[PDB]
């Protein structure tokens, strides 16, 4: 069990650490950053158009 | 009269072209390119023509028509290949010799020279008449025998000669009725607008199943005889499976395969495979092209073509309800119809809304849907026709973001979402258990409660097991199956079980290729007994593993009872399956002591 | 059968009225008639002719997209005579073995092309009822795409490809190794095993071409193939014709001589990048990523003229490479070819990485009709149960590898490590193949048998019963 | 590698010789052909089309 414990217990601080804190800047990019930009030259390429 | 003054592509402006109303026909060149406005600034009009524009110049003639887009219904449609502007493909081989369609091409819609059997129906001299009355019928087929012609909707009159039995060609007159003082001739075609559903008197509720042979369509999530889904499109099974079991078995008394949008080289499969689907079809043999019109379009064809092929698909299904034909329309890849309309926005210029879609995409789409009711005819005698759409929805690279599949979930009742893990394991067909939806479980239960009492409670139990283990699945990957417990051991083991011998389809072989309704609700009992037997014996003492072992021969039977050959019959099926369920009942009755 | 009909002389109506030009269109007024798609002769001043087409007619103007660059045309000088016909390729059965330049100049010091007819280069539709199902087989060599893509002969298949993966190698390949599974005879002449490449070389490096001339050199196949270069720093609107006077040549090549044709398209993407070009100086309302609404249809008339046709013996294969941008299949390029062309092949970057040749990745390859190539009759018996077999646990084998990573090896069955196994030696031993190794498909499907007798009998369940029990054991 | 590279000069004089019988042919069938090209061509180059393109 000592040695259970430490592998759950090591499993858990990499998810928290490296696993979970990568996917969320992963997310964060893939929308904040690039789909907004995305959306945002679309709607500039749309507002040439009605211009 | 008119003129061009603009050429954009398939946009053309036309000019002194006062008068012409919006989606008119338009015959465009000196080749009479068909073409159809689509925006009247005074005197232009817009026109997307159809065809390959090249070779137009202004001041070339365009000659109104004063008709919308028209399908030529009527006999001789029923067996023919068309495109999307209803032009007979193998018509215009035979009169052009060459492999070309060549531009303009007039060829009439359905086979002019062919002289129909006509029986003078029931309207008599003198008889006030009204639109779909049915006033004769024409042996069409073998397999479309009487193909009861009918009115044209709107028209309507006291008749005053109707033309006796005999053989008519598709231009004789056929009756004259008198409205007013103008008698007009009625002929046995007529054209009618595909833009405009054809009217009924009333649309009733869908509520007989659509029995498409795949085990999980017809348990999980059922379709009805007058309902409408999404098959997914992927390659190789779902769309490709399911396509070939509602042409061949599904009782859909006619068929329109209305292609917008489908690679040329599987339209060529398509062409080479209807007319060899006899092979197992009730009757004695019969060719289901004898049942089936089929409304090619490639992708190459031009823009709009593409855009008015499921009209004039679900205009000639409409039809085919109005007589009272349980007609089914399958209409492939409406993803593509989508793309059509956002190009054809793009090149007319209005402000597109959704990821470049024209804004009115899911008013397109409800239009192009709810003219699937199962609705009485219009005319006397009355009789009950039925349109089920099946609109195959190629999912792209994304998933359901697509604004395409979400505008069109909120109108179809049933929605067969394709799985992609399902997909990358070969597992056929690949729909997803989880996302899919019959909003068609409770109105069938009329259905149920008369014929198999049982099956709603076990399609019930079936998705119960397959939830509740796909939840556990989630954490076993997680963590591993050490600390499940014995109850959770044999839902996570009769959901593979479900999930590999019930839910899985070859679709190819002789067996399970068209899986009927009965055996698919016998394998249901029988996993769904089977599960009941296991966790019962685990709520006695025995454990599971032990049990598994000692009834892996029971296990081994519920799982084949898939190959049970399907022609033999319900009468002995059945007892097989009686047989199965009885002989598990006491192998688990003894492996519990 | 005579075409004397061509002895006519038509004067060609000769303008000064260009009223501007911006960016690779020309604008043309006072025009008496234009005719919409018409070619058009406009000399600059300097003396020298640039092949133009009309874009858009509108009353006495006419937007003229212009090959060749609009640098140097002027307003004062330029004279923009019209061809009263659409572009025509003078196209003849002599042009196979020599090199033609984008538009259709012979680069090579040849002459120009003797043509015994002019072809428009746009084609025609294809009656889709005249046309034939393509269901004989192609042995294109390469183990990752004859065992689980087969490429069948008509078929439409574009190589996807990141950039800087080795996607010319493989193309190269495809043209030395293709060939009938079950050709009609042994010999050269009667069985005609030769496919008689037509190669559109658009919007490449000169390094690429190089490479494709040398290795058709050494291949023997530059006596039977028409390589339309059009290189970098050739013009960018030339790219627009390139794939279709590549396409109209094969189409004369296939159906009218009898010919088999396999017409690589290289860099598509920069064909989709000169169509952005072209519809942005235009001020259309662009797509998905800027480029044109349009491009479903103007990449269908590329890809779908091909095929085999109803009584006619020839058939128009056609591989275009694709260079996909930043590697996502969902970008326009990509995601509109995967519409109209029937699978794809999926070159991937992170195999290559790896050293893996070819560095083909197989799940998001595919073939939509490689349904139909296989089983009896034509190639092995359980070509098709192999394929769905090796499909799947190759996508197991990446799940697993997948959950390894964020989850300890604990977590993984003895299913999940026996597909990792299977995964290396998958990706090293049957994907990975020599430049010149040309596997058959019956040795391929043998490696593909000994490969997948890792897995226990009772473990390949993608696999009929029968085809197990027949083949799984011999050993 | 000495026996390929000493056949330059007999397998371009083969080639050469190969290529001057179809020089030789095509130069005979044109001079027996062109006098009637040349009558159809003077003539098609020579005579009028009067026509307006209105329609």
């Amino acid at each position: 069990a000592f040695i259970i414990l430490d592998e759950v217990i090591k499993v858990t601080n990499r998810r928290v650490n490296a696993i979970e804190h990568v996917i969320i800047p992963r997310t964060e990019n893939t929308i904040a950053y690039i789909n907004s930009e995305l959306d945002e030259l679309d709607r500039e390429e749309f507002y040439r158009l009605k211009k | 009269y008119g003129a061009i003054y603009s050429v954009s592509g398939p946009v053309v402006i036309a000019e002194n072209m006062i008068g012409c109303a919006m989606y008119e026909l338009v015959k465009v060149g000196h080749d009479n390119l068909v073409g159809e406005v689509i925006r009247i600034d005074g005197d232009k009009a817009t026109i997307q023509v159809y065809e390959e524009t090249a070779g137009l110049t202004v001041g070339d003639p365009v000659l109104r028509t004063g008709k919308p887009l028209s399908v030529e219904l009527g006999p001789g449609l029923m067996e023919t290949i068309y495109d999307g502007i209803q032009r007979p493909l193998k018509a215009i081989k035979e009169e052009s010799q060459s492999i070309y369609i060549p531009r303009g091409i007039d060829t009439p819609a359905l086979d002019r020279t062919i002289k129909w059997q006509f029986t003078p129906g029931k309207f008599q001299v003198g008889d006030h008449i009204s639109g779909g009355d049915i006033y004769g019928s024409v042996f069409e087929n073998s397999l479309i025998s009487s193909h009861k012609i009918l009115l044209p909707p709107r028209s309507r009159g006291t008749i005053t000669w109707i033309a006796p039995a005999g053989e008519y060609t598709l231009d004789e007159k056929i009756l004259e009725v008198e409205f007013d003082g103008k008698k007009s001739d009625f002929t046995l075609y007529h054209t009618w607008p595909v833009r405009v559903p054809r009217p009924v008197t009333e649309k009733l509720s869908a509520d007989y199943p659509l029995l498409t042979g795949q085990r999980v369509l017809d348990a999980l999530f059922p379709c009805v005889q007058g309902g409408t889904t999404c098959i997914p499109g992927a390659f190789g099974c779902g769309k490709t499976v399911i396509s070939q079991s509602l042409s061949k078995y599904s009782n859909s008394d006619a068929i329109i395969y209305v292609g917008c949008g489908e690679r040329g080289n599987e339209m060529a499969e398509v062409l080479m495979e209807f007319p060899e689907l006899y092979t197992e079809m009730s009757g004695t043999k019969e060719p289901i092209m004898k049942r089936t019109t089929l409304v090619a379009n490639t992708s190459n064809m031009p823009v709009a073509a593409r855009e008015a092929s499921i009209y004039t698909g679900i205009t000639l299904a409409e039809y085919f309800r109005d007589q009272g034909k349980n007609v089914s329309m399958i209409a492939d890849s409406s993803s593509r119809w989508a793309e059509a309309l956002r190009e054809i926005s793009g090149r007319l210029g209005e402000m597109p809304a959704d990821q470049g879609f024209p804004a009115y995409l899911g008013a397109k789409l409800a239009s192009f849907y709810e003219r699937a009711g199962k609705a009485v005819a219009l005319g006397s005698p009355d009789r009950t026709g039925s349109v089920s759409i099946v609109a195959a929805v190629s999912p792209a690279g994304g998933d359901f973001s697509d604004p395409v599949t979400t505008a069109t979930l909120g109108i179809t009742q049933v929605f067969w979402g394709l799985d992609k893990k399902l997909a990358q394991r070969k597992h056929f067909p690949s729909i997803n258990t989880s996302v899919s939806y019959s909003k068609y479980t409770n109105v069938l239960n009329k259905f149920y409660d008369s014929n198999y009492p049982e099956f709603p409670v076990l399609r019930d139990r079936m998705k119960e097991i397959l939830s509740n283990a796909e939840e556990l699945e989630q954490v076993v990957q997680l963590v591993g199956k050490s600390a499940l417990s014995d109850s959770d051991k044999i839902t996570l083991d009769v959901a593979t079980l479900i999930k590999e011998d019930f839910l899985q389809q070859n679709g190819y072989s002789t067996y399970d290729a068209f899986c009927p309704i009965w055996k698919t609700f016998d394998m249901m009992r029988a996993f769904i007994s089977y599960h009941d037997e296991a966790q019962k014996a685990v709520a006695n003492g025995a454990n599971w593993s032990k049990l598994a072992d000692s009834t892996g021969d029971v296990k081994h039977a519920v799982s084949s009872s898939k190959f049970f050959e399907p022609s033999r019959g319900e009468k002995e099926v059945h007892g097989e399956f009686e047989k199965l369920l009885s002989t598990m009942q006491e192998r688990f009755a003894e492996s519990t002591d | 059968k005579a075409v004397e009909q061509g002895f006519n002389v038509k004067p060609r109506l000769n303008y000064n009225t260009v009223s501007g030009v911006n960016g690779p269109l020309v604008i043309l007024e006072k025009v008496k008639f234009p005719r919409y798609n018409e070619i058009v002769n406009l000399t600059l001043p300097d003396g020298t002719v640039r092949q133009g087409q009309v874009l858009e007619i509108r009353g006495d103007r006419a937007i003229v997209q212009v090959f060749e660059g609009t640098s140097g045309i002027d307003v004062k000088k330029t004279t923009v005579e019209f061809t009263g016909e659409s572009l025509r390729i003078p196209v003849s059965e002599d042009m196979l073995g020599r090199i033609f330049d984008g538009s259709g100049r012979p680069i090579d010091n040849g002459p120009k092309v003797f043509a015994e007819d002019y072809l428009d280069i746009n084609g025609s539709p294809i009656n889709p009822y005249a046309r034939i199902y393509p269901e004989e087989m192609i042995s294109t060599g390469v183990s990752a795409i004859d065992t689980m893509n087969s490429i069948a002969r008509g078929q439409k298949i574009p190589i996807f490809s990141a950039s800087g993966l080795p996607h010319n190698e493989i193309a190269a390949q495809i043209c030395r190794q293709a060939g009938l599974v079950r050709p009609t005879k042994d010999v050269h002449d009667g069985h005609e095993e030769n496919f008689s490449i037509v190669f559109a070389a658009m919007g490449v490096n000169l390094e690429t071409a190089r490479f494709f001339k040398q290795d058709f050199e050494e291949n023997g196949s530059l006596e039977r193939t028409s390589l339309f270069l059009n290189l970098a720093n050739d013009p960018t609107i030339e790219r627009i014709i390139t794939p279709r006077l590549a396409l109209t040549t094969a189409e004369y090549l296939a159906y009218q001589t009898e010919r088999h044709v396999l017409t690589i398209l290289t860099d598509m993407s920069s064909y989709a990048d000169a169509l952005r070009e072209v519809s942005a100086a235009r001020e259309e309302v662009p797509g998905r990523r800027g480029y044109p609404g349009y491009m479903y249809t103007d990449l269908s008339t590329i890809y779908e003229r091909a095929g085999r046709v109803e009584g006619r013996n020839g058939s128009i294969t056609q591989i275009p490479i694709l260079t996909m941008p930043n590697d996502d299949i969902t970008h326009p390029i990509p995601d509109l070819t995967g519409y109209i062309t029937e699978g794809q092949i999926f070159v991937d970057r992170q195999l290559h990485n790896k050293g893996i040749y070819p560095p083909i990745n197989v799940l998001p390859s595919l073939s939509r009709l490689m349904k139909s190539a296989i089983g009896e009759g034509m190639t092995r018996k359980d070509h098709g149960d192999v394929s769905n077999q090796l499909y799947a646990k190759y996508a197991i084998g990446k799940d697993a590898a997948a959950m390894k990573a964020v989850v300890g090896e604990e977590a993984l069955s003895i299913e999940d490590k026996l597909s990792l196994e299977f995964l290396e030696k998958f990706e090293k031993t049957f994907i990975t193949q020599g430049a010149y190794e040309d596997r058959t498909v019956f040795e391929s499907l043998d490696q593909a048998w000994s490969l997948l007798r890792i897995y226990p009998k009772e473990m390949l369940n993608r696999i009929s019963p029968k085809i197990l029990d027949e083949f799984y054991d011999r050993a | 590698e000495q026996k390929n590279a000493g056949g330059v000069g007999e397998l371009e004089k083969k080639a050469e010789a190969g290529v001057q019988g179809e020089l030789a042919e095509i130069k005979k069938i044109a001079e027996k052909k062109k006098d009637d090209v040349v009558k159809i061509l003077i003539e098609t180059v020579i005579k009028p089309s009067a026509e307006v393109h209105i329609n």
